[PDB]
């Protein structure tokens, strides 16, 4: 038996399938035990840092210390920002069809009528390197056909003469509904699977604009035994994924 | 004969400022804030400022104090929860602040120009985002005069330099002439600010001879040397209620209590009498009191 | 599983090089400079290189094996009498080099927006002196979209990128997966190499495991991450006869030979002979020698 | 009794006079000894290294070490001279009339006939503070009509159209023969005091062009007897600026 938490874990893991010797940069908690689930199985070479300033050396449980590899203050992060070689598993509080993405508030840019974070590194994120998103509970109010602010840049922003756009690349959403990309046509949101128990119907009635390939989309994949085992033993033996993940 | 003594009060310190001054504000959101400084901003009558920042609670206060014209700022976060800081949210959907938000990176290369003393430095950061909303016709692009292999020439965002008339940053240890050091994983920004600033206030926990500084930290700390700073200001626990390296960590349920009295005009003037009525020992006294009676 | 295991030897590295590379070497003039790399490299047959580097007698030794077509660098020194390279000057003098001279400042600016991957950035540092002539329409300059002030806009030097085919640095310490640190008091600019380059490539005094190594140095000489190298290099006195932070000093007495041996066919032959015939075990082993003598 | 090199070593400490809490960069024996001299008597603000990357806090006798104040390796170096907060002393192989200067080379730029440092900081010097210069033996080669390569930068190469160049000051020549600025017509090379026991007749032979004022020019002023105590006690008791000082 697999709860739900249990497949966004390892839907995160796969986040990161391929990445090679880059920076991990989960901002949640799901995104952070997928991370290091697959730095333990099939990403060893990822970089991941304690989320302050130090690079750890081996792969540390949730809120664990472990030890250090290197340093990471936050004026270094930003030189491996405009590196490329990173890639941050945001959260959001919009998300649209195109990949556009809103942390900072709701409403006019100069009086708005809820303040979040502003746009924090969203900007420089999203234009410098692979940038995938996490949601938690995934509803029509956050996939909405306009997001209010852009802070994370979507795929009808970019100007094909301009190389300094060559950069952008939205990989993945992963909610508690299924796995996603912009992999459909004109960089559209896209259904690459749906977590067991998850319905089509479901989906398309928490999401504003319609999901491409929702009809044909698979189921998320089993974890192998050894992902259950270091999820369930090692790297969240308190069920801290469990809080996060809506039903 | 003998370098110059920088030392002076806190009072001293904003006896310096003006209002209508663009200031730089070190630390990051809930982290070695030289809060003791902007707590006696508050108690001044500078007001109608602009000021730059990677913003948390130090923001927040001095928009209880609607002390903040105009914010550039890349974040602002208390770094816990609520996160939000409920009164730059109130300033904010009251329309009281005109912001030029931007992406974090943005504030270092800004800084970065300043420093330098550049107009502008090139940046990727920005393209395609509501950033150029923000700032309007005050954010212009660049194009490179070398087109890339291809043929093409980028265009990049032109961030422009964030020149201050002030800098007010917390540091650990520091001597009478303005050399500094950090203790802890991170030095945040605090050299770029002074940098990039005319007048230059260190607030420190200690102030020792310099002989002292240097042997208490590796080299790689001496971050501010006596061409960053034009004063110093001696002010133990003075990032409180934010954290501060290896002196202390953050003061979580105290940030709490801030936040919470943010809520009504009737908590708020209950922690202004209680907290930021009186001096900075009286502030002190009062938060030990609080962490005493909450324990 | 496990993470790459980056241990390869000086002729396995130098075997990742190609002809025509454009190739930064680390370190600063007599410097902390990778001469082990170096030698390996006059040992191989790779040649026609583009050099970007602080040069010194990395630089000489190169062109005394007319390894080096163009050069970049901001001067070339070997910091002790008699100063000037004397291999460097037989290529110029002789006119088989094309370079690309230029202020320190401009190095150090040109390989910070190859980091960045930007194509250039702008530097005050070059305008009205030769540098222009140096480089002819290989450097442009670009004009602030920002007006200052007074309502005329700054034209400055637009750095282009210093891309990098490959990097060589040395280091004092690393582990096999690229981690490493300096020790002593200057890093130089051995990052700003790797990250601006695409194959890098560090030789370090001793490999330890990483624990060691971040017990032995403070967080802030921890400046190559594993982001950063794609071979290390176990290579004890690997920067002879250049200084090496706390590991050692410059062999003085041996620079003054090898530049002295410079000065005829006849000499120099002999200093091919016996020092750079052979390995690096060969070449350890007759420095050793000449110190014994020389005493 | 005075000597020509005690004359040179306070023209030396003269350079820096009113020049405040700002970086002092001498490259050679002598300025090395004015920098200090300055510092132990007038100019007490200023900040001196070790030559390395060090920031003394006390002033040392040359070639001895004295306890810090900071740190100031070569990459944190070239921040200061961006941020202009500094006032350098170099030498040179050649000089002209408005001050262009040359360390670099003689001959053509890419097939010199003499192969000296290259350019190494001369132009960034030259455009962002303020500038002097050391000429241990003063002779028509040295001060002549055009320097083969322009390494740092003189008056007639500024363009006042230009803000980028606002930031260019030549403050003082000092040579063995006495001390000039550009204070001449059209920022020409200008004598301010000839040392004593040199005649106008000694510099203009020794100078390549007419220099300005030098009928004029009266005689260098004496040592305090603080000054001297300083330079023979405890700045140079081995009289090391013997060795850099030409007749
Ligand atoms: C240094 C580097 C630099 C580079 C880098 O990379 C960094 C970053 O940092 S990059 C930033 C990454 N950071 C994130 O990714 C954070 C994303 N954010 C979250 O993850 C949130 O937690 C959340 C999204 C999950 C929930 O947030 P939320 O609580 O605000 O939203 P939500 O709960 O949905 O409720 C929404 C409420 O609004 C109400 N409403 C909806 N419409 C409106 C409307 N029109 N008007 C008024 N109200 C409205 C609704 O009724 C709810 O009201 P209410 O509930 O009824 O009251 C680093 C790394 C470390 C560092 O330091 O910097
Ligand atoms: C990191 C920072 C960055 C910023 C900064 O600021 C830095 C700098 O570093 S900024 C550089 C400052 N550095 C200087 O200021 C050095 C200046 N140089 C000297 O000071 C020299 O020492 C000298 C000038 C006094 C003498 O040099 P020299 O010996 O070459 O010349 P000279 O003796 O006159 O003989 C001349 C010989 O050429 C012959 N000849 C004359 N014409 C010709 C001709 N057409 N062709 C062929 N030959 C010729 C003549 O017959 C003589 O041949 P010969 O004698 O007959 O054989 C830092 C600080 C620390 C650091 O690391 O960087």
């Amino acid at each position: 038996e697999v709860t739900r938490a249990e497949y966004c874990a390892i839907a995160c893991a796969d986040i990161f399938s391929g990445a090679g010797e880059i920076m991990a940069s989960p901002m949640a908690t799901l995104p952070l035990i997928g991370a290091r689930l697959a730095r333990l199985t099939t990403e060893p070479d990822l970089l991941i840092t304690d989320g302050e300033a130090l690079i750890f050396a081996d792969t540390p449980a949730v809120g664990a210390k472990a030890p250090i590899e290197g340093w990471m203050p936050f004026r270094k992060v930003f030189d491996v920002v405009a590196s490329g070689r990173r890639h941050v598993v945001m959260g959001a509080n919009q998300i649209d069809r195109h990949g556009n993405q809103n942390l900072s508030a709701f409403g006019p840019l100069q009086q708005p009528t809820r303040q979040m974070f502003g746009v924090r590194g969203a900007p420089g994120n999203t234009i410098n390197h692979p940038t995938s998103y996490w949601v938690g509970k995934h509803t029509s109010r956050v996939f909405c056909d306009t997001v209010d602010i852009v802070s994370g840049v979507g795929y009808d922003q970019i100007d094909p003469e301009n190389p300094a756009y060559r950069f952008h690349h939205l990989h993945r959403v992963v909610s508690n509904l299924g796995v996603f990309d912009f992999g459909g046509p004109d960089h559209t949101f896209r259904a690459l699977s749906l977590h067991p128990g998850v319905t089509a119907d479901q989906v398309a009635d928490n999401t504003s604009f319609e999901v491409a390939g929702l009809a044909d989309a698979g189921v998320t994949r089993e974890p192998t035994d050894e992902e259950l085992r270091l999820i369930r033993e090692v790297l969240d033996p308190r069920s801290l994924r469990d809080r996060e993940v809506s039903v | 004969v003998s370098k110059r003594d920088k030392r002076i009060s806190l009072d001293d310190a904003v006896g310096e400022l003006r209002s209508g001054m663009t200031i730089g504000i070190g630390g990051w959101g809930s982290r070695r804030k030289p809060m003791a400084l902007v707590r006696a901003l508050l108690r001044s009558d500078v007001t109608d400022l602009t000021v730059v920042t990677y913003g948390g609670p130090d923001l927040g206060l001095l928009c209880s104090a609607g002390k903040v014209t105009k914010a550039y700022y890349g974040f602002v976060s208390l770094d816990s929860a609520p996160f939000y800081d409920p009164w730059f949210a109130k300033a904010r959907t009251a329309g009281e602040i005109a912001v030029r938000e931007m992406d974090e990176g943005m504030v270092k290369c800004g800084l970065e120009a300043a420093a330098a003393r550049l107009p502008f430095l090139p940046i990727r950061a920005g393209l395609g985002s509501d950033v150029r909303r923000f700032w309007g016709d005050e954010l212009r692009t660049v194009t490179s005069p070398y087109p890339d292999a291809s043929g093409k020439s980028e265009t990049l965002i032109a961030m422009p330099a964030l020149n201050l008339d002030a800098a007010l940053v917390h540091l650990n240890l520091g001597d009478k002439h303005g050399n500094a050091a950090y203790t802890g994983v991170d030095p945040y920004f605090d050299d770029l600010y002074c940098a990039a600033a005319e007048k230059r206030f260190v607030s420190v926990e200690r102030v020792v001879e310099t002989e002292e500084l240097v042997k208490t930290v590796p080299l790689q700390n001496l971050i501010l040397n006596r061409m960053m700073v034009d004063g110093v200001v001696e002010a133990p626990n003075g990032a409180h209620f934010t954290l501060a390296g290896d002196s202390y960590g953050r003061d979580e349920k105290f940030q709490r209590h801030y936040a919470e009295s943010a809520k009504t005009p009737q908590a708020w003037q209950q922690f202004v009498a209680t907290y930021l009525s009186g001096s900075e020992d009286d502030y002190q006294a009062a938060v030990k009191k609080f962490a005493e009676e909450q324990a």
